[PDB]
């Protein structure tokens, strides 16, 4: 595997940075009365991680023995929907957003599941079996009033973990329950410390000046610093200190589309963008980032005082892109609305 | 069983006993007469509400079909099945149509 | 004077007549031609008388979507190598008891007559040599009266003599189903060979039709062959759509029109009338409002949105195939139809988002172009859904979603026309914007008459596949992250593949192809190969 | 086995119930009448209704008797009233007997909590009205709201209407340092005093956010820093940073202030909070404020749908941003 | 002994006597004529003619062998999977003695009603049986009806009546009983019969046992809807933006207890045909739609319609 999932630590006190969280996380599990947990910071700030080690310090060194299971939850209105679930022989593991508006049927039904589980599993090692939802802010009022009626129905016998990168989707009933976990970013010093650690388990060199350079340009993103490493590794053996960090495919795609939007301002003009946008959702990536890289070029490329309303034009348009079914309107209203402007703000 | 309201009265506060506002403008109240219109004095009429007309199309449907599709020539069929063929240059159409025109 | 349908009256009786599917048709056809030959040579061994190498698994399972063809497939092959099929549907009781009981000899005892009339195929009910082969017909559909059906199939793999075939129609049938048997997948076959195949069984009725209006019709019903095989023979049997002579060499009138017949706009419309003219022409008359009303409203209970999917030539502007008092008029012409473009897609934004669908979108699986929605599946039990629901909302938001959609539209079309006549001043100044008023579209929304989605959806499973393929290695399987999995493994992972392909066409060691291997990656080279290729 | 310290160090029984007068009267009157009527209990949350209405079942009812005879049912439930209705119609069905060996019999009704009754619609309401005046000598209905204007006015007629304070900070700080004390855990006086505070007058997150601090920890004292980031809390010092960057106009400092609190995990809708709380309680001119607090409930209506906190929030700073430098 | 309803009395018994949908009515009778009729699913709204039009297909088809060709299933009946195993395949491999192509009928009306289950189990009895046996379906929503089984149908698209053949039938149905009638009064009745033609003989029978005479006043008062002069003129005072005067209007309907659906569909229905420019008539039907979402979300007031006001007043107010 790669050093993202290779040198991953698996244990509390192998976690390089946050050492007093990781201490806290440590004797979280001493007392015997382990709550729900809600760990939400930035992506790849070391979320995950950190559930993984206190999966480890919970449970055995089988929690690390994996597998992958599929259920069939028939919906209510009598339809069949089949999810993914990664699982070991004492945690679970879901993303139930999968099933969309259907999410708190897979929230419920798998939860008693579960349940009844650890009714019929006796190993005497702990008296719950922790289920890891991921992505909880992208789960409906409806999936987390569930959600809230299944933590407070099966509270004894399974434990639940939320994974999610933003609260305030998350309502105050479900963050009333939770014990909050907040793991920031690591800084730009505590990427490289961790860099130079994990370059140094292959035999290898990397200069301090590399290392700030990939610390830099991640925006501290511990997973895609460690993964562009990786590229660099991939690109040469030797790691010069002017060596080119590889940038992402999408984000010069997105790149080029917002100088593709800002040069010319057309009807023919917002149709290729239209075309580079549906070109870019068919990829997968989500609607939320590519207006965040598209805002954040084309404020790269506004004056002073047009940022602030291309900004609140930006903002309104996601939110009406969440609103809506489908996306891309939204996308190109923004787009159109925009180019409507500059050519305005040219003009005079 | 009889009901009861339980309001704990804290005189301290000073918003238990509230007067009357003496600014003019909720001193002053405006008066709707609710008076609306008679409702079978005025009448609607036609295609107001809806699409209707005075004048309505006679000849124009109701255009019986009595089809006699005359049976295709051979040459006739031949040259359909070329346009068909480059209309779809990959296909194999000369494997096809005369299993079909077995299985007809 | 016929009592056939057009499915079974043009049923394929050879496994060469089938359209598409030509790898699983070869793989079932070989499958079924070394169980016949097994069979012969077992009559050779009985006449005599009186199997890692050969891995002839005793049962196939054929998957695909519905009106492909499998059991068409299976119908022809074992008619043609001479195969009996006992064939066991949902139409019939089928509990376990009864499907072994009733059904365990055919496989396990000769056939009593082997010659004759038996070559017709029978069903199963309970209220030269022809070799035995059993026919399960859509074994997800599980009852609770077929009680231990699964146990009774199971068996069916133990203790048999004589070939299974199961048909299905769900995906992922195949996961939770345990046991040995060869899989075969039916793909969708393409647009242009069942045009084709439509066009041949129309011009042996003795009609003329266009490939554009098939194609239409087929990418309106996502290529179920039985759906259009069926509604074509409704169509042509009722006398066509409407007389228009087409002449071309590439004579009889041709007969395009069926599309909108299909989705119902003929009710709506007058034989004079044509969509294409109703919708460019300006509309004043009451009537004419009530029609596009209408229009709209059919076409939003399927929740597709006819005209922002077919905005280019609907729009009164130039479509193109992808292959100083003067200068103010010409900026503000641009200037004026982009303002109008732009109100047109913020109302249409504003319909989307600030308007209730009358079909609430996302209910099984999340939103569009996702690949970690799975499979749903219809039901299987026989109990009402039993849950709330308001049919006034979905009476009434979709006329309220027609009406402001064609108002937004007529507005919008107004707008760019009233900017338009004045291009005449800007065409007599030697200066031509019309380079920059035209609209670029793709080959696949140009073959067709009206689409109902402006995306390339064929593109979009491509990549969709690939996604599923790359994330479903064992080492990347455990990936707890999904859109963060495909923001920032698959770029890096398409950017080694990139300079993996470049060490490889530079004439560098063998040992870098085999870095993934270094690293113990499972991901396919079919797969590595497509991501060292571009990021389109 | 063990049980969180809000359930552990609720009171037992009524008149334990401090601050609350003349509920606790009547409540200790209908307990001497063995009778207990209709209930609605509204007030701030944390204050001591489910407490209240648990210690008369209890007292009413014996200790093995308490959990069988009363229902505590949640009135959000997102698949309408109907399965809260197929419920209470299950509970007033189903029928328990009931012996106590102080020498007093069991009342013959029963006791259906229903909590968070203000979020029903009004449909809702209607629909459980038929239920309760359908087993109105069998079966007593408590219902616990903050707002008794968001009952209708058939359920608020016929309900015995109590209205909960809540209580001072001082009495708050006095039962936070007790149960500190009672499980012995080193903190001052000053982290049970930022503890109240960071709480709002909720006594149940300061017991919560206490109970987790004391599990967190370890066995060390508890500091500010845990209590601030156990309550999800933003310190004012990027509080004060965010005004900075409004007031000085630059949109380029304004979007590495908000990065950064992006950057450190904390949440849109706090911000908005503090931001809100600061802009109500300042010098600021009426239309500045107007504006600012029309922005502000807009964005926490757009992080309420879903939408990213970096774009929100970047609105809502060019906003206050504009709005401050208007004056400029 | 009592009297018939207008809906029975005056039902097509022909396909030459059912009026909308001229194209599929038309291909219809070409097949009742010719004969072999495919497996059909008719959809459509409610009033439409679909039940009309396959019985009287149904009976153009079989003739004097209907009481022993044709099995008829409703919602009242069973329909099961049990019932498709059996009765179903039981009558499909019935013997039936026809004409040279005519087949037996299985008519399944309100096959919105069907089980999932019992459509799956349905799916090759309308495969194999089809050389003998022909399925013909109605329904209201064809998305409650399964893929497969729409798949082995040739769906036909019912729409609405447009009000000129409503106008047809009801001067048809008014010629045949004699019945004084006002011009007022039949746009009154085409008005409250949303392309529903049973609604409309409904309602004209109503209007006719009630009180003899079709004028808006009885139509109306028979039929108790928000009246369209009072809708009529409260767009109008909000075109004018006199947001008290509409407002006026809006409370006199709040307290009379009509409910607030009913309220935006009719201020709907009105603005549709409402006599104003192209921008202002988008405008709103935008606020309207907005408004109507907010009422189908859960959020119904007074509070919502005098904001809905307020917002048409400001469309005309604001440039
Ligand atoms: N590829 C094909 N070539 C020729 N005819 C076809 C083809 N696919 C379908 N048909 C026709 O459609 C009829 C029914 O198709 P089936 O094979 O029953 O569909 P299916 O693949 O079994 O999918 P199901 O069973 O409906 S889920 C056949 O009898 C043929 O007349
Ligand atoms: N007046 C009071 N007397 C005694 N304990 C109190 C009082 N007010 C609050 N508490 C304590 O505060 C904690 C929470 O109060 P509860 O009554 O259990 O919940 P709550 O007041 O209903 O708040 P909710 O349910 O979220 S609306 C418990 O530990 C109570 O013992
Ligand atoms: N197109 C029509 N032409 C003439 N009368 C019609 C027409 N549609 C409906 N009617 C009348 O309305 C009555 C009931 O209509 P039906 O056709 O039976 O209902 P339907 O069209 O099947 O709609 P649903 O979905 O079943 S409520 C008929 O008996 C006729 O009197
Ligand atoms: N304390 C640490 N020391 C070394 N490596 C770490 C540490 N924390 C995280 N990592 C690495 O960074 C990555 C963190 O990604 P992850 O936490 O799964 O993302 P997210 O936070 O979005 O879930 C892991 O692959 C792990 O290898
Ligand atoms: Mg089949
Ligand atoms: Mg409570
Ligand atoms: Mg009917």
């Amino acid at each position: 595997s790669l050093w993202v999932d290779k040198y991953r630590p698996c244990s509390l006190g192998r976690l390089d940075y946050h050492k007093e969280q990781a201490a806290q996380l440590r004797n979280l599990v001493q007392c015997g009365d382990f709550p729900h947990l809600l760990v939400y910071g930035p992506s790849g700030a070391g979320k995950k991680t950190r559930i993984m080690c206190i999966l480890r310090e919970l449970y055995g060194v089988g929690v690390e023995k994996l597998r992958i299971e599929h259920q069939t939850i028939t919906t209510p209105s009598k339809k069949k929907i089949e999810i993914s679930t990664i699982a070991s022989n004492y945690h679970l593991e879901v993303n139930p957003s999968d099933a969309g508006n259907s999410d708190r049927v897979v929230i419920q039904e798998m939860l008693k599941t579960v349940a009844q589980s650890q009714q019929l599993e006796t190993n005497s090692q702990r008296d719950f079996k922790v289920v890891l939802l991921t992505e909880v802010d992208k789960l409906t009022k409806d999936a987390q009033h569930a959600l809230r009626r299944t933590m407070e129905k099966y509270m004894s016998t399974c434990r639940l973990i939320l994974c999610c990168n933003s609260t305030s989707k998350v309502i105050p009933p479900i963050r009333s329950r939770c014990l909050a976990v907040r793991v920031p970013a690591p800084s730009i010093e505590d990427i490289c410390h961790v860099l130079s650690t994990v370059c140094k388990k292959e035999g290898l060199n990397l200069p301090s000046q590399l290392a700030h350079r990939l610390a830099e340009k991640s925006c501290r993103n511990l997973r895609k610093a460690l993964l562009m490493c990786e590229a660099c590794r991939v690109q040469q053996y030797p790691f010069t200190a002017d060596q080119e960090i590889p940038e992402t495919d999408w984000e010069v795609y997105l790149r080029e589309t917002a100088n593709a939007i800002v040069s010319q301002q057309t009807p023919q003009r917002l149709l290729e963008v239209r075309g580079r946008l549906y070109e870019l959702l068919t990829h997968c990536i989500p609607p939320e980032i590519i207006m965040k890289g598209l805002l954040s070029e084309l404020l790269h490329n506004c004056d002073g005082q047009l940022k602030g309303e291309v900004a609140q034009m930006a903002a309104y348009y996601e939110h009406r892109l969440q609103l809506g079914s489908k996306a891309i309107y939204h996308l190109e209203a923004f787009v159109a609305k925009f180019m409507a402007l500059y050519k305005k703000f040219m003009e005079d | 069983q009889r009901v009861v309201h339980v309001q704990q009265k804290d005189d301290g506060c000073c918003l238990w006993h509230l007067k009357p506002p003496s600014c003019p403008l909720l001193t002053k109240f405006k008066e709707l007469n609710t008076k609306v219109i008679d409702l079978s004095k005025c009448g609607i009429a036609l295609g107001e509400f809806s699409t209707l007309n005075s004048k309505l199309k006679s000849g124009n449907s109701a255009a019986v079909f009595m089809r006699t599709r005359k049976e295709f020539t051979e040459e006739v069929r031949n040259l359909l099945l070329e346009e068909i063929r480059w209309s779809n240059p990959e296909f194999s159409l000369k494997k096809y149509f005369p299993l079909l025109l077995k299985k007809q | 004077t016929e009592d056939m349908l057009w499915t079974e009256k043009y049923q394929p009786q050879t496994a060469s007549e089938l359209i598409g599917n030509e790898l699983a048709i070869k793989k079932l056809h070989s499958w079924l031609k070394d169980w016949k030959r097994r069979a012969e040579l077992e009559e050779r061994q009985n006449l005599k008388g009186k199997e890692e190498e050969s891995r002839l698994c005793n049962t196939v399972l054929i998957t695909g979507p519905t009106g492909v063809g499998k059991t068409a497939a299976v119908y022809a092959c074992a008619q043609e190598l001479g195969f009996k099929i006992f064939e066991v549907n949902a139409s019939s009781q089928r509990s376990g008891r009864q499907i072994l009981s009733q059904l365990k000899e055919a496989t396990q005892s000769h056939q009593v007559d082997k010659q004759g009339v038996n070559s017709q195929k029978p069903c199963f009910f309970n209220s030269k040599n022809a070799t035995s082969l059993i026919l399960f017909e859509e074994v997800d559909v599980i009852f609770d009266e077929d009680a231990g059906f699964l146990n009774a199939i199971k068996t069916f793999m133990a203790t048999t003599k004589r070939p299974v075939i199961l048909t299905t129609s769900d995906p992922t049938f195949s996961l939770m189903f345990d046991g040995c048997f060869e899989e075969i997948k039916f793909s969708t076959p393409s647009l242009l060979n069942v045009a084709s195949y439509l066009q041949m069984i129309c011009l042996t009725e003795n009609f003329r039709t266009d490939v554009k209006d098939f194609v239409t019709l087929l990418t309106a019903n996502t290529c179920d062959i039985r759906k259009s095989i069926l509604y074509l023979q409704f169509w042509i049997r009722s006398g066509g759509g409407v007389l228009e002579e087409r002449p071309l060499t590439l004579l009889p009138k041709c007969d395009s029109g069926c599309a909108e017949t299909l989705f119902g706009l003929k009710n709506i419309f007058s034989p004079s009338e044509d969509l294409f003219s109703f919708l460019k022409h300006k509309i004043t008359m009451k009537e004419e409002w009530h029609k596009f009303i209408q229009l709209l409203t059919e076409f939003q209970m399927r929740n597709v949105d006819f005209l922002y999917s077919n905005l280019e030539f609907i729009l009164p502007l130039p479509v193109d195939t992808i292959p100083t008092t003067a200068g103010k008029k010409c900026s503000a012409l641009v200037s004026h139809c982009l303002n109008s473009l732009s109100e047109f897609m913020d109302n249409m934004s504003f319909l989307d988002a600030l308007l209730t669908d009358v079909r609430e979108q996302n209910k099984y699986g999340r939103n569009d172009f996702s690949w970690t929605n799975g499979k749903v599946t219809s039901g299987l039990c026989d109990e009402f859904s039993l849950e709330s629901n308001d049919g006034w909302t979905s009476q009434s938001s979709g006329e309220l979603k027609a009406a402001a959609e064609a108002l937004s539209f007529t507005k919008c079309s107004s707008a760019i026309s009233k900017a338009l006549e004045t291009l005449n001043s800007c065409k007599k100044l030697g200066r031509d914007p019309t380079n920059d008023l035209t609209f670029y579209v793709s080959q696949k929304r140009n073959n067709v008459y009206f689409s109902q989605s402006a995306a390339n959806l064929d593109n979009a499973w491509k990549r969709i596949s690939v996604i599923k393929s790359v994330f479903s290695s064992r080492s990347l399987l455990y990936v707890g992250n999904r859109q963060a999995s495909i923001i920032e493994y698959l770029p890096t992972l398409r950017n080694i593949c990139k300079t993996e392909k470049l060490k490889e066409q530079g004439k560098s060691k063998r040992r870098f192809l085999h870095y993934f291997e270094g690293i113990h990656l499972d991901i396919p080279k079919e797969t590595v190969n497509t991501l060292a290729a571009d990021f389109p | 086995k063990p049980v969180p310290w809000v359930e552990k160090y609720r009171p037992k029984c009524v008149d334990e119930v401090a601050f609350q007068e003349e509920v606790v009267a009547v409540l200790k009157k209908s307990l001497e009448g063995a009778d207990l009527p209709n209930l609605l209990f509204y007030g701030p949350p944390g204050t001591g209704k489910t407490s209240t209405i648990l210690a008369a079942a209890r007292e009413l009812f014996g200790p093995e008797l308490f959990r069988l005879r009363v229902l505590e049912l949640n009135a959000s439930d997102e698949r309408g009233i109907q399965v809260v209705r197929e419920k209470v119609k299950n509970f007033a069905q189903l029928t328990v007997s009931g012996s106590r060996s102080d020498g007093k019999p069991c009342p013959p009704f029963k006791i259906v909590i229903l909590d968070e009754a203000d979020s029903m619609t009004s449909a809702a309401q209607a629909a459980l009205r038929r239920t309760m005046e359908k087993e109105s000598k069998t079966t007593r209905f408590c219902l616990i709201c903050n707002y008794v204007s968001r009952i209708i006015e058939p359920l608020t007629s016929r309900c015995s209407k109590f209205r909960f304070k809540p209580l001072s900070d001082k009495i708050q700080q006095q039962r936070l340092l007790d149960i500190a004390k009672k499980e012995n855990v080193k903190i001052s006086d000053e982290g049970i005093a930022y503890l109240v505070k960071v709480s709002e007058g909720d006594l149940r997150k300061a017991i919560t956010f206490l109970q987790s601090a004391t599990r967190l920890t370890g066995g060390k004292e508890i500091t500010e820093k845990v209590i601030t980031d156990i309550a999800g809390v933003i310190p004012a010092e990027k509080i004060d940073g965010v005004f900075a960057a409004c007031q000085s106009g630059s949109f380029d400092k304004l979007e590495a202030v908000v990065k950064d609190l992006i950057d450190e995990g904390h949440a849109a809708t706090q911000l908005v909070n503090q931001l809100h709380d600061v802009v109500v309680e300042n010098n600021l001119s009426d239309k500045q404020k107007s504006i600012i607090t029309e922005k502000l409930a807009e964005v926490d209506k757009c992080l309420a749908d879903g939408a990213d906190e970096h774009l929100q929030l970047i609105s809502l700073c060019a906003t206050v941003m504009q709005q401050l430098s208007q004056n400029c | 002994h009592y009297e018939l309803p207008w809906v029975e009395k005056y039902r097509p018994v022909k396909l030459n006597e059912i009026v909308g949908n001229e194209d599929t009515v038309s291909r219809l009778e070409v097949f009742a004529r010719e004969g072999n009729v495919p497996n059909i699913i008719i959809a459509g709204p409610p009033g439409t003619g679909k039940t009309t039009s396959i019985l009287c297909l149904a009976r153009a088809l079989l003739g004097p062998a209907l009481k022993d060709a044709m099995l008829e299933l409703n919602a009242s009946n069973d329909r099961g999977i049990d019932v498709v195993r059996n009765k179903i395949k039981m009558f499909a491999q019935q013997k039936v003695t026809l004409p040279k192509g005519r087949h037996k009928i299985i008519i399944l009306d309100e096959a919105d009603s069907m089980t999932d289950g019992a459509q799956q189990a349905l799916r090759r009895t309308m495969e194999i049986y089809s050389k003998t046996t022909r399925f013909a379906l109605a329904c209201n929503a064809s998305d409650k009806i399964i893929e497969p089984i729409q798949s082995r149908c040739a769906v036909l698209r019912y729409t609405k009546l447009t009000d000129a053949q409503i106008l047809t039938r009801l001067m048809n149905v008014i010629e045949k009983e004699r019945v004084p009638y006002t011009d007022d009064g039949l746009e009154a009745i085409i008005f409250t019969a949303q392309g529903d033609m049973r609604q409309a003989l409904n309602n004209l029978q109503s209007t006719f046992s009630g009180f003899g005479f079709i004028n808006s006043e009885n139509v109306f008062k028979v039929c108790d809807e928000p009246h369209p002069l009072l809708v009529k003129e409260m767009i109008q005072h909000c075109v004018n933006a006199n947001i008290d005067e509409a407002y006026k209007i809006l409370a006199h309907l709040w307290h009379l207890g009509y409910s607030p659906e009913d309220i935006i569909g009719n201020i709907f229905r009105v603005c549709k045909t409402f006599q104003m420019a192209e921008y202002l008539k988008l405008e709103f039907i935008k606020e309207i739609g907005y408004t109507h979402m907010k009422i189908a979300e859960g959020v119904n007031s007074l509070l919502q319609m005098a904001g809905l006001l307020a917002r048409l007043c400001q469309k005309t107010m604001a440039p």
